[PDB]
């Protein structure tokens, strides 16, 4: 009976802010890194 | 053919230097640029 609420409390604590802005920033740096199409990609296809 | 192969490749570089001219990963970055400021702006961090 009394492991529920401690149980209850460290899934709180451990899914915290502090996964929610690593993820966020995961995301930002997928964004400005992954989500890019490279220019030099594309002038480096037209030459060829 | 030698002019009409001329004036092709003539035709083919001013169509690729048009389309170098007028890209659209500037656009891209730009608006990626755009969002990153808007979510900076927002500050979900802060919320969350």
């Amino acid at each position: 009976l009394g492991k529920l609420p401690q149980q209850a409390n460290d899934y709180l604590n451990s899914f915290n802010w502090e996964r929610q802005v690593s993820h966020a920033k995961e995301k930002l740096t997928a964004l400005t890194k992954k989500y890019r199409i490279t220019e030099n990609d594309i002038q480096i296809a037209l030459d060829d | 053919f030698e002019r009409i192969n001329d004036i092709l490749e003539h035709v083919k570089h001013f169509v690729i230097n048009l389309i170098g001219d007028f890209e659209v990963a500037e656009k891209i970055n730009a608006f990626r640029a755009k969002v990153h400021e808007l979510i900076e702006r927002y500050e979900v961090d802060q919320q969350i």
